[PDB]
Order: C-alpha cells, then sequence, then structure tokens
C-alpha cells in the first residue's frame, strides 16, 4: 500500500520567473536552479566564460566564503553540482529534508551572489584545463563538439568546453558580467522536490527577483553546415553525419524522436545483437564485425540537429557510413512499416518514462520544460503528443534528413572516411 | 511538512512471499508506470571449482541468446519491441537478471525472466562463438588497471580459497569449457532456494505471486535432495602482490584488511568510517577547503588523481580499505596519509566527524534507492544475504547509534595492528615495503 | 593570545588520549625507579633489603 | 588475461595456524602476533638489562 | 518532452563539490563493446567512472 501521490504545483510570477515543486514524501530533497544561461550566449570576446563559471560554483560569496560552503554542505552529507548544455545551466543541490533551507541559502548564494575574487579566480584556471582534459577523453566529446561547430556559425557552435587560448584568460569581470546579464529571473526557474510551494515561492519573492540582463532564447542559431576532420589514428573512426531537423517542442521534433527510434538509439539487451534497430542490421549486414551505429538527435530552443553517429575500424568507416546513410535513404523513400513506428513509439515512449523515475532525472525534466516551455507536460500527454506522430510524419522527418544541407565530423585515421562531396 | 524522520516510515513495506519451491518472491509496490522486474541466484564464482571458473560468467554470455520457446533472436526481438532493457551481472557470490520495463508489461517480463532462467539453449554454435568474445573481454579489461588491483588484491587476499579467483575466469578455463561444464553448473546452483524473484514499481504483491506460480512452477519441488553443499571459509592471508610496470603513466594501488561479512552488525560503523575519509578525484571541486583531511591533503599537495574507500563484503569475510591512483612519485606520500587517517580514527575520532560521516551515509542510502531498477537490485540481493528487506527505518536507527567511540572502537578492531592485503600495479618503485606498510598499521603514540 | 584550542572536539581530543598520556607516565615513572633503584625514588614491594 | 595470475602456493612457508584454507585467520592473529611481540617484548627486556 | 540532453543525444557535462566531473549524452559506443576491441585507459591522466555518493551498509 503506497501513499497515495501528489501533484506537481506549477506557477509563472509576473516577472517571468517560474517555479515548479513535488511533494513526494521522500527523505531526501532536491533543489535546482535552472538557468538560460549555456554556452550558446557566449560570444567571440568571451568564450569560455560558462565553463570557468560552472567551474566556480564554490568560490566565496557574499554570506558564505569558500570554506563555509565546502564544509557547511559535506556537514549535512548534501551536494551542490552544476550542470551545463548548449541552452541551459542549471545548479542542483540535495539532501536530506531536515536541511533544506541550509542548502537553500547556499543555493542563493553561489547564484545570485557570487563575488569571483580576484585571487580565487586565478587559482582556478588551470582546472579548466583538468576538467577538460577528463572530458575530452571520450572521442565522442571532440566529434560532437566539433559537429556543432561545423553546423552552426552562431551560438549552438560554441564549445561546453573552454578552448585552449582562453584558459587562464576569462576574467573575473566577465564573470560578473555573465552573471548579471544570464541569471536573471526571466531566464530562471526554481524546481523543488520534496520542499512545498510556499517556500520555494516566498524564496522567489524574497531572493529571485533579479532582472536588467538579456531578453529571450538567443542570438538566433543560424544553420550553415559544413564539415570539421581531426586526424588522429585511434583504430577507431568516429564520424557525425547530420542535417538540420527542428526545435524541440515543435510536433516535428516528436517525429524526428520517433525516427531516431526507428533507426536506432542505444541497446536494449546486454551483448545483443539489436534486431529491431534499423541501421545496425543495415551496416552489419556489408561490414564484418567491430563497429557501431545510432541515429543522433538533438533539439534545441530555436534549431534542432538530427542524423546518425558512427564507431568503426579506419578502412570500414567509407562502408559504415555509407550503409548507415543508405538506411535513412530507404526510409525516406516510404519503406516504412507500422509495427515498425509502432515499436519505435513504445521504444520511445518507454524510454521517457523510464528517464523520471528518479528524483535526478524527474527534475531535470522539469526545469529543461520551465525553461524551455513555461509550462509542465504529464507523462500523459507527452505520450499522447508521441502517439499523434504518424508514419508519414517520421517518412517525413527522413526525407528531411536526406536532402538537407549536411554537417559532420569526425575523428581518427580518416583516410578512407568520405568527405560529404563523396556520400 | 514532514520530516526526514517521518519520512523513512513512508516507505511502503516490502512484501515477501515463498513459493513451493523455495523461490522468495519479494516486491516493493511504488506509483510509478515504470518498474524492474529480476532474479537474483545465489551463484557466482566463489563457488566454482578451478578447472569450472569462468562458468557463470560463461552462462551469462549465453543467458540472452536463445531459450527453447524462443530460438536465437526472438528474445531481443520481445524485449526490444516493448521497449524494456533486459541486462544482467556478476559478482564473486552473485548473479542477476533484470528486465526494466513498462508496469503493463509485468507478465510479459516475468514470462520471459522465466525462460531465460530455466530453459536456455546452451546451443553449441554459440557456446563457441561467445569463447572468441569472452577471450577478447578479457583483454579489454586487461587495459582497465582499476579492474585488474581488485582482481589482484582478491587473488592475493584470498591466495588458496575459493574467493581469489576472478569471475570470469582464466583464459584456459575461456576456451576449454564445454557444454556438459556449463549444464552441470547450472543444475546445481540455478535452483528456486537459491533464487529471488523480486521488483519494484507499479505492481501489486499478487500479480507477483501469480506470475511466479504460473512461470516458475517446475523447480526445485521434484528436486533437491543429495548434491547441495554450502559454502566453506574463506582464509584471508595478508600479504602483497606488485605487478611492476614503469610503461604504464600512473600507479594503481589497493590496500584492505579484512573486514566482516555481510550479516555482521559492525559494518555500519566501518561505513561511518569510510565516510569520513571518504573519496576523492581530481575534478572535484573545492579542494584545500574538503572536510576529509585525506581528501585535503591530497587536493594540496597534489598527491594524486583519485581515491576512494571501500568496504566489500562476501559471506563471512571481506576487503575493508582503500584504492588509488597517482603520480610515481606519490605512492609514499599517499599511503602515509592514507594510514594516517585509519588509526587517527582506531585512536582519536572525534564527535564532528563521526556525525559527518553519518549524515553522509544517510545521503548515501537515501540518493542510491532511488528508481525502481536500484531498489529491484536491493530487494534481490538483500533477501540473498540478510534474509529479509532492511527498512530504511532500521538502517537509519543502526546510524544514529554510531558515535566517537564506537568509531574508534569498531575501527581498532579492523584495522589497528592488523596485516594488509596490498596489491600494486604501475609505475611502482616507491610502493612502501611490505613491513613499512605493516608498521604503518599501529602506531608508537598510542 | 594562544587559545584557538578550546572547543567541545578538543576536548573530546583530550579525553581519548588521557589513558594513554596517564599510562605512558607510569612507563616513565616505573622506568625512572628501576633505573637508579628504590633509594634514588621509590622504595617498596618483593625486591630485597 | 590478468586472470591467468596465480598466486605461488605458500604452505612451504606459513605457519601450521595458517595452513587451513577452509578457516579463519582472525583466530591465530592474537597468538602469532603474541609470539613475535613476545619475543621482540623479551629482547628489549634483555637488552635493558 | 523537452530536456534537450534527455531527449538524448547533444552533450550535458556537470560539474560538481563532492561528487565527479561528467559529460555525457547519446551517440553509439554500447554495441561497439559487444562486437568488440573497445579499450579504454584505466585511468591514464583521468578522474573515475561510476562516481561515489552512493553505498547501503
Amino acid at each position: 500500500v503506497p501513499p497515495h501521490p501528489q501533484d506537481l504545483e506549477f506557477t509563472r510570477l509576473p516577472n517571468g520567473l517560474v517555479i515548479a515543486s513535488l511533494e513526494n514524501y521522500a527523505p531526501a530533497s532536491r533543489i535546482g536552479l535552472f538557468i538560460k544561461a549555456g554556452s550558446r550566449y557566449e560570444n567571440s570576446n568571451n568564450l569560455g566564460t560558462s565553463h570557468l563559471l560552472r567551474l566556480a560554483s564554490s568560490l566565496t560569496t557574499k554570506g558564505a566564503s569558500s570554506f563555509k560552503i565546502t564544509r557547511g554542505i559535506e556537514a549535512v552529507g548534501g551536494k551542490l553540482s552544476v550542470t551545463s548544455t548548449r541552452e541551459n545551466m542549471a545548479y542542483t543541490v540535495e539532501c536530506l529534508r531536515d536541511d533544506v533551507d541550509i542548502l537553500m541559502e547556499f543555493l542563493l548564494n553561489v547564484t545570485t551572489a557570487p563575488e569571483f575574487r580576484r585571487w580565487e579566480v586565478a587559482a582556478l584556471q588551470p582546472q579548466l584545463r583538468i576538467d577538460k582534459a577528463v572530458a575530452l577523453q571520450n572521442p565522442q566529446a571532440h566529434v560532437i563538439e566539433n559537429l556543432h561547430a561545423a553546423a552552426y556559425r552562431n551560438a549552438l557552435a560554441n564549445s561546453l568546453y573552454c578552448p585552449d587560448y582562453r584558459i587562464g584568460k576569462v576574467t573575473p569581470v566577465e564573470l560578473h558580467d555573465y552573471v548579471q546579464n544570464h541569471f536573471t529571473s526571466a531566464r530562471m526557474a526554481l524546481i523543488g522536490l520534496g520542499v512545498s510551494h510556499p517556500v520555494l515561492k516566498q524564496v522567489a519573492e524574497q531572493f529571485l527577483n533579479i532582472r536588467g540582463g538579456l531578453g529571450l532564447s538567443g542570438a538566433k542559431a543560424k544553420y550553415h553546415g559544413g564539415e570539421i576532420r581531426e586526424q588522429n589514428g585511434d583504430s577507431l573512426v568516429h564520424a557525425a553525419l547530420v542535417a538540420e531537423s527542428a526545435a524541440i517542442g515543435s510536433a516535428e521534433a516528436n517525429a524526428f524522436s520517433v525516427l531516431q527510434h526507428v533507426l536506432g538509439a542505444g541497446p536494449h539487451v546486454k551483448r545483443g545483437s539489436n534486431a529491431t534497430s534499423s541501421l545496425y542490421q543495415a551496416v552489419a549486414k556489408g561490414v564484418h564485425q567491430p563497429f557501431d551505429v545510432s541515429a543522433f538527435n538533438a533539439s534545441y530552443s530555436d534549431s534542432g540537429l538530427f542524423g546518425f553517429y558512427t564507431i568503426s575500424q579506419a578502412a570500414s568507416a567509407g562502408d559504415v557510413i555509407k550503409a548507415a546513410y543508405n538506411q535513412v535513404k530507404t526510409i525516406a523513400q516510404g519503406n516504412l512499416s507500422n509495427p515498425d513506428v509502432q515499436a519505435a513509439k513504445n521504444k520511445l515512449k518507454a524510454g521517457y518514462l523510464m528517464s523520471v523515475e528518479s528524483s535526478e532525472g524527474f527534475l531535470d525534466e522539469v526545469g529543461s520544460q520551465a525553461l524551455a516551455a513555461g509550462s509542465y507536460t504529464p507523462p500523459s500527454t507527452v505520450l499522447q503528443q508521441i502517439d499523434a506522430v504518424a508514419d508519414a510524419d517520421v517518412i517525413n522527418a527522413a526525407k528531411k534528413f536526406v536532402s538537407g544541407r549536411k554537417s559532420m565530423a569526425a575523428s581518427g585515421n580518416l583516410g578512407h572516411t568520405p568527405f560529404i562531396d563523396e556520400l | 511538512t514532514a520530516t526526514y524522520a517521518q519520512a523513512l516510515q513512508s516507505v511502503p513495506e516490502t512484501q515477501v512471499s515463498q513459493l513451493d519451491n523455495g523461490l522468495r518472491v519479494a516486491s516493493e509496490q511504488s506509483s510509478q508506470p515504470t518498474c524492474t522486474v529480476g532474479v537474483w541466484i545465489d551463484a557466482g564464482s566463489r563457488y566454482e571449482s578451478e578447472k569450472n571458473n569462468g562458468a557463470g560468467y560463461f552462462v551469462e554470455h549465453l543467458a540472452f541468446k536463445g531459450t527453447k520457446n524462443r530460438p536465437g533472436n526472438a528474445l531481443e526481438k520481445e524485449v526490444e519491441s516493448m521497449g524494456a532493457h533486459l541486462n544482467a551481472y556478476s559478482t564473486r557470490e552473485h548473479t542477476a537478471y533484470y528486465i526494466k520495463a513498462l508496469s503493463k508489461d509485468l507478465p510479459k517480463a516475468v514470462e520471459l525472466l522465466a525462460d531465460i532462467v530455466q530453459n536456455c539453449s546452451l546451443e553449441d554454435s554459440q557456446i563457441e562463438k561467445e569463447r572468441d568474445v569472452i577471450l577478447q573481454e578479457l583483454q579489454e579489461n586487461d587495459t582497465s588497471m582499476r579492474d585488474v588491483v581488485f582482481n589482484y588484491l582478491h587473488a592475493t587476499a584470498f591466495q588458496g580459497t575459493p574467493l581469489a579467483q576472478s569471475v570470469e575466469g582464466p583464459s584456459e578455463n575461456v576456451r576449454k569449457l564445454s557444454r556438459a561444464d556449463l549444464t552441470e553448473y547450472l543444475s546445481r546452483h540455478y535452483k528456486a532456494p537459491r533464487m529471488v524473484l523480486a521488483a519494484a514499481g507499479g505492481l501489486e504483491h499478487r500479480q507477483l505471486l501469480d506470475l511466479a506460480q504460473k512461470h516458475f512452477s517446475g523447480l526445485s519441488g521434484t528436486y533437491d535432495e543429495d548434491a547441495v553443499p554450502t559454502l566453506s571459509p574463506c582464509r584471508f592471508t595478508g600479504s602483497q602482490i606488485c605487478h611492476r610496470e614503469d610503461g604504464l603513466p600512473l600507479a594503481h594501488v589497493a590496500i584492505a584488511v579484512e573486514g566482516p561479512g555481510w550479516a555482521h552488525p559492525d559494518n555500519v560503523a566501518l561505513q561511518v568510517a569510510n565516510a569520513i575519509i571518504g573519496h576523492y578525484d581530481c575534478t572535484y571541486g573545492g579542494g584545500a577547503h574538503l572536510s576529509s583531511p585525506l581528501a585535503s591533503i591530497a587536493a594540496t599537495n597534489k598527491l594524486c588523481q583519485s581515491f576512494q574507500t571501500f568496504n566489500i563484503c562476501y559471506a563471512d569475510t571481506g576487503l575493508l580499505g582503500a584504492h588509488f591512483v597517482c603520480d610515481h612519485m606519490s605512492i609514499d606520500d599517499m599511503m602515509f596519509v592514507l594510514q594516517g587517517q585509519w588509526m587517527r580514527l582506531c585512536t582519536s575520532a572525534t564527535e564532528s566527524e563521526v556525525l559527518r560521516g553519518k549524515n553522509l551515509l544517510r545521503n548515501a542510502l537515501v540518493s542510491h534507492l532511488d528508481g525502481t531498477t536500484p531498489v529491484c537490485e536491493d530487494i534481490g540481493r538483500s533477501l540473498l544475504t540478510y534474509g529479509r528487506r532492511i527498512p530504511l527505518a532500521e538502517w537509519e536507527s543502526r546510524i544514529a547509534e554510531v558515535d566517537a567511540r564506537v568509531v574508534r572502537e569498531v575501527c581498532s578492531k579492523y584495522f589497528y595492528d592488523q596485516c594488509p592485503a596490498v596489491a600494486g600495479f604501475g609505475p611502482i618503485e616507491q610502493l612502501p615495503d611490505y613491513n613499512r606498510i605493516r608498521s604503518g598499521m599501529f602506531w608508537l603514540r598510542f | 593570545m594562544l587559545t584557538r584550542f578550546l572547543g567541545p572536539r578538543y576536548r573530546q581530543l583530550a579525553r581519548n588520549w588521557v589513558p594513554t598520556a596517564q599510562l605512558w607516565g607510569a612507563v616513565g615513572a616505573v622506568g625512572l625507579v628501576s633505573a637508579t633503584d628504590s633509594r634514588l625514588i621509590l622504595d617498596w614491594v618483593p625486591t630485597i633489603n | 588475461s590478468h586472470t591467468d595470475i596465480k598466486v605461488p602456493d605458500f604452505s612451504d612457508y606459513r605457519r601450521p595456524e595458517v595452513l587451513d584454507s577452509t578457516k579463519s585467520s582472525k583466530e591465530s592473529s592474537e597468538a602469532r602476533k603474541g609470539f613475535s611481540y613476545l619475543v621482540t617484548a623479551t629482547t628489549t627486556v634483555g637488552v635493558a638489562y | 518532452m523537452l530536456s534537450v540532453a534527455a531527449r538524448s543525444g547533444p552533450f550535458a557535462p556537470v560539474l560538481s563539490a563532492t561528487s565527479r566531473g561528467v559529460a555525457g549524452a547519446l551517440r553509439p559506443l554500447v554495441q561497439a563493446a559487444v562486437p568488440a576491441t573497445s579499450e579504454s585507459p584505466v585511468l591514464d591522466l583521468k578522474r573515475s567512472v561510476l562516481c561515489r555518493e552512493s553505498l547501503r551498509g
């Protein structure tokens, strides 16, 4: 006999801040401040400022020194973590119920009263290099960073990691400017799990009433296309082929999500042949062994990148890519079932529900929703949204991929990795 | 607004029920639309001979490659078409196969799990493809310095016992294991009183029961009798294995004393003490200001790249200690500091830090039981080791009771003046001599 | 001047080292006695005269 | 393949109290440390003389 | 069904005070661990995977 639940309470304040909270009678609490401040708001003169920022969540703040933040949080055994994507920056804090108040205070201090002292920021610069080196050991992170650089001329092209030439040069004034102008009410969302709506609402009306920054979701991502190639000798070539798709929230995005599942995202079975994966079976048929494929799908506020990603021996890259591309073509030419889309719908829906099974998952989903849409869309209607996707919507997305100006990034021994020209 | 204490009482009681087999079927109903179903089995490698070793790891490979009702790849096609996920794992003492799926899908998920855990088609052609796949995995695991060190550690601490073995087995066993070898191991171990069907999410316990009688009726009933042995204890030795290799750029070291098994009540105090020492890694924010003295001194003087304390548990024994990774010239200082903390805790542990430990542990516990999967896993494991499901309220009480006196009493019992099992790999020229490591396990002040 | 060492923890520290420090002083005591014999400090118990 | 990593038998060197894989070693530990330490204690008493 | 990163695909780094620096969205790899020879360092100038602040007793 589990307790009857509770509904999420949602509220837009007139200054544009949004507040969302669920009272699950959990032993722990979770509070995250979602801010539209990702790397896409950086420009040519301050690339990397959002990285250093992301790494500075525990520098001294008015009201709370570094030592206090570190010692105060660890004394109740909570966490303070900050996570970024090209569009948002999210500060989440976690701890047992009885300790929300202090964590709440540290959160407010980090996001709204950072001091960014000269010496403390100076000591933090080398972290950019350690942080960056650790992310870059996954060949994926290079590729995807090069993919965006190649696809966009603008905002989403920015890297989520500080460019090498800026390590050591981002200044305290550049952080203050980044905060005063992006961490404002109309670009923020305060989500809570294990707290109550009045409390969040109280905290928001008292402390999150900041405004005088910029305005909307962008300068506008202008998609352009092109290709970046990084010779490497890794024995395995990583390549990603992609075209402009659709912005998040639009009906068309859902079609792409369903296409991603018709083609193939990750695996469902440990050490499996991946039978229902259109791309995989298509590459496997004519390529004999070490390899991987998956549809790739990224959607943002004002654009989207859809296509596929491949990993394969250096000499088979061309073949893997060409088979993968031809598979998409086959879907774009009408050769799509109905139970396939049905299976895809089921893979996608099961996955979404799975993605919000836990607190961490739920919370991030609620925060991003608040920023992207200004609403909270219950699992029922998301499943309903997915169901409205017709077979023709899926076919139409494939057709959009097949004929759009392409974008590509690839790393490895590129000697047999085709150039787009040749696709 | 409810308190933390109050919230612990709110978590629905895990319902346990037994079949006429020995198959325990337990569940924790939530309100989630998703769920996780699985079969936990008391089969590992601590149960294997020497010629045999690798047996279960080999079955894991064949487990999802076809049953008698669902051949070569049909199982995959079903799991995938409903959007479910089928995963599995194996330690030295446990094997598990779990399906992560939508709630409506519970009937099929149990049905599938049954078919895999009973009617497995270890077809000759497939067992032969898996030998090539497993050998590659062994080649791969060799590049993981961390996995290696823990296997070395196990191999030295448990020297001549079944616990010294790895899960995957020696390469020579992988290439010679026969179908008969696998079939016998399945027969001996995959039997009802040694398995627990566990689930968590949007399910009513009666569904689970019905499903368990419907699809698992057919094991142990007309079975058991002679050929069912227990587990012999494993002598802990305490020694050292050093694999010098200057070609690798960072040393890995793992040191531990013998800990008590799962059952022992003093695991809570050990975890509190371990939490105080905590963990570190070169990407943690906050360096010099971290509470843990080891962490702090490690970050400021850069004496390491990462370190982590652990408390591994097996039947009536365990490995308790820490593991770290660092530049060739920091192995000594790193050790000195590591050991410094154990004794400090053995002798002069103070109240505030013990509360930090207790709190770090309350958060680890609750933070970990978030989602049908970890919870499901928790039900299955617990019943295999505890025979019960230990409610959060109890663990809370057990944590609450720990004060400084306990910490310095419980650490002393396991750490003070005991021989460690040391395992090293990489540039280890400066790994301290055993005697010196041994002499740092006690202190002359005290 | 020199008293940042006052507080619950420092008090706690002190008490954990009491059985030890006391025991240690006794070592040295018995040590000094036995070193210069039972006239130059501490006579008594089963040893001659 | 690092799984082929043996650990040579030491029966030929282990004290008797530790010869059985079948049983704990925590028991003979006290006796073992006892012996080895008694030896060094007796020695210091000796040297002290 | 917003939440770009979990809509699977685009990248999402995380920094922490107690936990560890993560980089982790979607593309393949998982079914390259199966058809194999997908090595990895283990712990070459790095950090550590799986991360901690999870346990039990």
